[PDB]
DNA sequence: TAATAATAGTTTTTAGTTTATTAG
DNA sequence: AATAAACTAAAAACTATTATTATG
């Protein structure tokens, strides 16, 4: 879906950032919320253009606005003009060379603002400014409403916070906190393209889609683009199978795919070799229904994902999945589907575990109305150990490791972990924007944190060792 | 170029702040033929560092080449000449300036 | 690391005990070659005519030749049990081949080292056998050690049929007792399960974790039962030599300015910052990168059972940890800890990591409790990044599409009908009907059946889809009957249209 | 033009670089023709029409993950077309593989050509190029080509109405030239399916004149048979002449100097007929030009 | 005897092919 | 004294266009 949110840094020079002054916190508000989009979205634009100025910095030129930088894909661009004025010192500097608080036409402003949101070409889902003040800085404000719920119309969205919920008094009718805003939001990326919806075979007269979209899954380190060593710039890698014996690179027509089984090179065509990978067709073969008790769940494993409709291709995917999850209800079984997401595809077994909408008091679509992949092992890849259940519980045991963890109960909050790799990396070039050290360490909070409370919370495991020797080493 | 002496001799600013800024010190080095390069050339004598930053620590825990203070670099520009190696500027430094601090100097 | 299976093939013409044996003679080799498993097996026939067995019992061994000794399953012995083998025209006794194929088995153990011994034995028991040889026969079955598997023609057997059958269990059961008969099976139907696809698995050994909860975990590494995975990835080979001489591939680096090329130190791997891509490189990541917690298995926190999703799985493995080394306390405390967290549901968060090399990783900690292993499951857990979430309409909130309640009570037979896996019963049997978990998918085995055809004749190119699924990948028509009236409901009352991913002909063909 | 070729002989010698929209037909670019013809592309000719053979039999074969492949199929005619200019006639196996190809090329019609979609009369042209390139297997895949031919040019487009004309009446030729024994029956067969198509009414006007100009092509095919034979419907060809020639309305007054060129051929047998094709010939000629 | 129509095309996140030591 | 693999290896995304058959 193309179409995002548009965000300007529209912030008032009223010396309401003056009275720590507001300004240095409103920078600060600024940057973190650039580092985020900097690490999360460049399809979102950011535009540092501050009015209240004592210069009349715009592309119309009106009162008391300067531009720093405009409309952008976020960068360290913004990043560093807001560094070398978040300091006090910064703010006064950034006083000196921008100007002090000064009178002007917020009619003027807000013209401004619509031509920023005019110019852009992008097709953009929603529009958003935000604004600092440390009170209501209030004709000059008539037509500053109106020309606001204009821009409103235009879908654009007004943020602003009185930083003395106590004095914006004259600015509630102008109006239509930033903890979050400091960089509590970080590192998310924003991309809504993914493959086309899979045919679910679900029998043999009538084939529904399926929504299976990568869209927010597993997000990672960027791009490592093999730049010149020296001044950074990429390379094309010219690489493909050539030759040595004959010289050159090899020719389709003289390149052919074979397997190296029983005793020699079975030589196949490479024709043969790509449409090999298919037993039927692509999309989502149902077999039939599985019972949930036949699940191993000790090989569901694996890389899992969501299965969801899609009420896009076919008419009947919300209407029939409707009424499939209302039975779902009653049923201890699993959709039984065979998964190609393309022709020439393996299918894998699949077991598709209703996992329906839970549409909570604001209906957030948390675990979407559908299925979740269930994994229907094979025999050739678990780091199978051989079995021992000669062991089985001890009421002494039992109770005494029980007595030892109970007490740590969580609730799975399944985004709560950081990847290590991904939320390290993107402050590291955070840091390497900020020409600094490594900032800041992610991890899958793989440092256990009740050894570390256990036996604050009354551990009774290394209380009572059922050995000299440590009992479980 | 204007001292060729810095010529065949690359210099690699890649990040240089302690007395010039690392694009000015650039243009210096390739006023006089050092050449700009970002991470240390194959001809890289010794990478000409600046203030601790992610490069200078980069050349710290990577030791490709020295961390050179521009001033050392600067004491090359004023005599118009590469000034060898002094363990007076260069904060971080390949085994082979240690070497040579202690070919041309004490310890 | 090798097994010493042996084979015992073969008035034998005549379903036809000879045609099923070679069918899962065949079977056997051709599953053995397709993995290129490592399990030889001898081979000699009762009733080829000719006394000329390598070591005969004073040739009273009539009619018995030797195929092939306790050899590797290669193609070759694929297709020398596939067509060497013939009826015998006169009948023989098939002890006689038990003895000469114990011998070789003898022969061949005393001397190499076997760390397996097996006798996959399919006599057809058509031939006239004679039983007065006991006490060589069970000599030649128990110095080999080769645990005598044989399988039965059909229990639909014949008086020689049933004299054969007698004979070899009481051999047997001086042998080893009645697990032979237990696994005497007919020739087709019972055998023929496993005569369509193979039982495998891959060589490694212990690369062990440490289970670091203020403790360790003994483990192994291996790949025995998980989900289907390539075998081998397509060796590309020339059409000049089928072989690797010009299938190589280079590296120029062609500096994107601009045919100028760089060399392997010229590249720096710069990272897009997004807006721009910053000069960056493995020793950036140095002060740019995060440490693993060595080869940790440890568990960060404790939550309820009821909180964990299917969806929200990852790894590559399962830890089933089990009674560790010679740690009695630690096999009780294990056992004890996983039933009662069991009992509190409450499961743990695996905070594993692979190694240094690799990354630290988190998990869950819900023992799974069958009729064999009963133990802990690992399964790395989503952070931030792994939310697996799908935006689309809703379902039951949609009053735009809320369908019929006929319907319903159709999706309710239908459900009760398509359960394609047997509830499991008292006896702890994980029966389905539609076998998945073991059995495996349907385009590994359709190449099997390709590299079977274009090895037994190179000019055979593609044989037709593995039906090896498909035939039992389908509901069987008792339950769709049962669901039709349902089904006739469900397709009377539910709306929708078309779909796509059309692939028809390539081109324009001749038709 | 060599240098040239060569670096682009050697760029689509690589992997994954192909992936574009329109970027494909650099290969069709890639043929030359209005070059000198050095020995490079003389040379590279071979390597490339043996890729495009072995890529058309592995994509445009019936297969499950590619339906279709449009840049290919016609960045391989482009290059084909404008390099197999180098004289590949009657050697070898070559000339079988590119006619079967060719053949399965424009056999059927997927593509709307009729509403300017003329692809297949662009592989057409280029088998009316080179069919003499590959006569092997022309004289296997000859009729079904044919009657293809003449439902393309049956076709609304124009261009595939000329395109496949073209390409039938010069696959006449070749037939008519290296069939002539041997093509006697085939010779007679043709001449039944003109009598069906010259003696019966057809509403294209250019239908029978291209019968009777394949007469024409087919006067030596038959004239090793019997010229006497095509020569006995000459005496019905003076009565179209006499009769429908000279009532002006009549589109073969348009249409004849297919009819003459093809009188002339059948009737090099014979010498005399006393005057009787002027008063056409002066009709035809106002009506022509 | 002269406009509107579909290959026209994309910022393709998993084909599930590289990190990982007791076999002698 | 040879078993161990998470160091990435590829494909739809709505962009949008032409191309219709606009005329005797």
């Amino acid at each position: 879906y193309s179409g995002r949110d548009s965000l300007i840094f529209l912030v008032d020079a009223s010396k309401a950032m003056f009275e720590l002054t507001p300004f240095d916190m409103s920078i600060q508000c600024i940057q973190s919320v650039y580092i985020s989009k900097i690490i999360s979205s460049d399809r979102d634009l950011l535009a540092v253009v501050f009015y209240g100025t004592e210069k009349d910095k715009n592309s119309v030129n009106f009162k008391n606005i300067y531009v720093l930088q405009e409309l952008d894909n976020p960068g360290a661009k913004r990043i560093l003009e807001l560094d070398q004025f978040k300091g006090q010192q910064g703010q006064k500097r950034f006083q000196d060379m921008m100007g002090h608080g000064s009178d002007y036409s917020l009619s003027e402003v807000l013209w401004v603002c619509a031509n920023l949101f005019s110019d852009v070409q992008f097709k953009m889902s929603h529009k958003r400014i935000m604004l600092f003040t440390n009170e209501d800085n209030p004709a000059k404000a008539s037509r500053a409403r109106t020309k606001a719920g204009d821009l409103r119309d235009t879908g654009i969205f007004l943020d602003l916070m009185h930083l003395k919920f106590d004095i914006s008094l004259f600015y509630r009718d102008i109006i239509s906190k930033l903890e979050d805003l400091l960089r509590k939001v970080r590192a998310k990326e924003t991309r809504k393209r993914a493959l086309s919806r899979l045919k679910l075979k679900l029998n043999k007269d009538i084939v529904i889609s399926v929504g299976i979209y990568n869209l927010v899954q597993k997000a990672l380190k960027p791009p490592p683009i093999k730049l010149y060593r020296e001044t950074n710039e990429p390379v094309k890698t010219k690489t493909r199978t050539f030759n040595t014996s004959t010289g050159g690179l090899l020719l389709p027509s003289d390149t052919k795919r074979s397997q190296i089984y029983g005793s020699r090179q079975i030589i196949l065509e490479k024709e043969e070799t790509e449409e090999l990978k298919r037993f039927d067709d692509p999309g989502l073969m149902l077999m039939g229904f599985k019972p949930l008790v036949l699940l191993k769940k000790h090989h569901y494993l694996r890389p899992s994902l969501f299965v969801y409709p899609e009420e896009s291709l076919v008419i009947g995917s919300s209407t029939l999945f409707s009424a499939l999850l209302i039975k779902c209800l009653e049923k201890e079984v699993a959709a039984l589907c065979r998964y190609t997401p393309r022709r020439n595809i393996p299918p894998y077994f699949v077991a598709l575990v209703p996992q329906e909408e839970e549409l909570d008091d604001q209906k957030i679509q948390v675990t979407p109305p559908g299925f979740q992949l269930v994994f229907l092992p094979f025999a050739d890849d678990k780091r199978k150990m051989p079995f021992t259940e000669k062991i089985m519980a001890t009421p002494e045991q039992v109770g005494k490791m029980k007595a030892i963890v109970e007490k740590l109960r969580f609730t799975y909050r399944s985004d709560s972990f950081e990847n290590p790799v991904l939320q390290q990396h993107f402050r590291n070039l955070e840091a390497l924007a900020l020409d600094l050290m490594e900032p800041e360490q992610a991890v899958d909070l793989t440092l256990p944190k009740v050894e570390a409370m256990n036996k604050r919370l009354g551990s009774l495991v290394d209380e009572f060792k059922e050995l000299v020797y440590p009992p479980d080493y | 170029k204007i001292s060729n002496i810095f010529e065949d001799v690359e210099f690699c600013v890649m990040s240089g702040t302690d007395s010039q800024p690392k694009p000015d010190l650039e243009n210096r080095i390739a006023e006089f033929g050092g050449y700009i390069v970002q991470n240390p050339g194959p001809d890289t004598y010794c990478v000409i560092a600046g203030s601790e930053n992610i490069r200078v620590k980069n050349i710290i825990l990577s030791n490709k080449h020295d961390v050179v203070k521009p001033a050392w670099l600067l004491e090359c520009f004023k005599t118009k000449s590469f000034v060898p190696w002094q363990p007076r500027f260069m904060i971080h430094m390949c085994p082979s300036t240690k070497e040579h601090f202690a070919r041309e100097y004490d310890c | 690391n090798k097994a010493a299976v042996v084979l015992c093939m073969d008035t034998m013409s005549n379903e036809s005990p000879f045609e099923q044996a070679k069918k899962v003679i065949t079977m056997f080799v051709q599953r053995q070659v397709f993995a290129e498993n490592k399990d030889e097996i001898a081979l000699v026939l009762f009733g080829t005519d000719g006394t000329d067995n390598p070591l005969s019992g004073g040739d009273q061994y009539q009619n018995i030749t030797v195929h092939r000794h306790l050899m590797l399953p290669d193609f070759d012995l694929l297709e020398d049990i596939e067509s060497k083998i013939q009826p015998g025209s006169q009948q023989a006794d098939f002890l006689d081949a038990l003895i000469v194929s114990m011998d070789v088995i003898q022969h061949e153990t005393i001397g190499k080292k076997f760390e397996k011994r097996h006798i996959e034995i399919f006599t057809d028991l058509s031939s006239r056998f004679s039983k007065s040889q006991l006490d060589i026969i069970i000599h030649s079955l128990k110095k080999c050690d080769i645990s005598l598997q044989f399988f039965l023609p059909f229990k639909g057997i014949t008086e020689q049929q049933k004299e054969g059958l007698e004979i070899v269990k009481m051999v047997m059961i001086s042998l080893e007792g009645e697990d032979g008969l237990d696994e005497i099976y007919s020739f087709s139907e019972s055998l023929r399960k496993l005569c369509v696809f193979k039982k495998i698995e891959r060589h490694s050994i212990h690369w062990p974790c440490r289970l670091t909860i203020g403790l360790s975990i003994r483990i192994a590494a291996y790949k025995s039962i998980l989900q289907e995975r390539v075998k081998k990835t397509w060796t590309v080979v020339d059409a000049k030599t089928l072989k690797k001489e010009d299938i190589q591939k280079e590296t120029v680096y062609c500096l994107n300015d601009d045919e100028t090329e760089v060399l392997k130190e010229d590249i720096i791997q710069g990272f897009r910052y997004g807006s721009d891509i910053v000069p960056f490189s493995k020793v950036d990541e140095e002060q740019m990168k995060y440490k693993s917690e060595g080869k940790c298995f440890s568990v960060l926190g404790f939550c309820k059972s009821s909180q964990v999703q299917r969806r929200f799985f990852m790894g590559n493995q399962v830890l089933k940890v089990f009674a560790a080394r010679d740690d009695e306390a630690a096999a009780v405390a294990l056992s004890s800890l996983i039933h009662a967290l069991d009992d509190l549901d409450m499961v743990a968060i695996v905070r594993y990591a692979y190694d240094k090399r690799a990354n630290p990783q988190v998990g869950v900690a819900f023992p799974h409790i069958k009729h064999n292993y009963e133990c802990l499951v690992y399964v790395q857990l989503p952070f931030m990044e792994d939310l697996r979430q799908y935006m689309f309409s809703s379902l039951k909130n949609s009053k735009k599409y809320a369908p019929t309640e006929a319907q319903l009570n159709a999706v309710d037979a239908l459900i009760d009908s398509m359960s394609l896996a047997k509830k499991d019963e008292k006896t702890d049997t994980l029966e389905d009907l539609f076998p998945t978990t073991k059995i495996p998918n349907p385009r590994f085995q359709r190449l099997f059946q390709c590299l079977l055809h274009r090895a037994l004749h190179p000019r055979e190119p593609l044989p037709p889809i593995q039906q090896h699924i498909w035939n039992m990948l389908n509901p069987p028509a008792e339950v769709t009957t049962k669901s039709q009236i349902p089904l006739s409901k469900i397709k009377t009352l539910f709306p929708l249209i078309e779909a796509k991913k059309k692939d028809q002909v390539t081109a324009q063909e001749i038709f | 033009i060599g240098e040239l070729f060569s670096k682009f002989y050697g760029e689509l010698a690589l992997k994954k670089k192909i992936p574009d929209t329109v970027l494909e037909k650099v290969y069709e670019l890639l043929g030359l023709l209005g070059e000198v013809h050095p020995s490079e592309m003389i040379n590279n000719a071979e390597n490339l029409f043996r890729a495009f053979l072995g890529e058309l039999k592995t994509q445009m074969t019936s297969a499950v993950r590619e339906p279709k492949l449009p840049v290919l199929a016609g960045c391989l005619k482009g290059l084909s077309s404008l390099l197999c200019n180098f004289t590949k006639s009657m050697e070898e196996d070559p000339q079988t593989s590119r006619e079967i190809f060719n053949f399965v090329l424009k056999a059927i019609r997927p593509q709307i050509d009729l509403k300017r979609y003329a692809v297949p009369s662009a592989g057409l042209r280029l088998f009316a190029l080179h069919a003499s390139q590959f006569s092997t297997c022309l004289l296997d895949n000859y009729v079904s080509l044919f009657e293809v031919l003449l439902k393309w040019c049956a076709h609304t487009n124009v261009e595939l109405k000329k395109a496949a004309l073209s390409a039938l009446e010069s696959f006449l030729k070749q037939v008519s030239n290296m069939v002539a024994e041997m093509h006697k029956n085939k010779l007679q067969y043709f001449m039944e399916q003109f009598y069906g198509i010259i003696r019966n009414v057809d509403s294209n006007n250019k239908e029978l004149s291209i019968a009777i100009r394949g007469y024409g092509l087919f006067a030596g095919p038959c004239k090793v048979i019997n010229a006497k034979d095509v020569d006995f419907m000459y005496v019905e060809l003076i009565q179209r002449c006499k009769q429908m020639f000279l009532t002006q309305g009549d589109d073969r007054v348009y249409q004849m100097p297919s009819f003459l060129q093809s009188v002339a051929s059948v009737l090099l047998y014979l010498d005399t007929v006393p005057e009787v094709y002027t008063p056409v010939l002066e009709h035809l000629v106002v009506m022509q030009i």
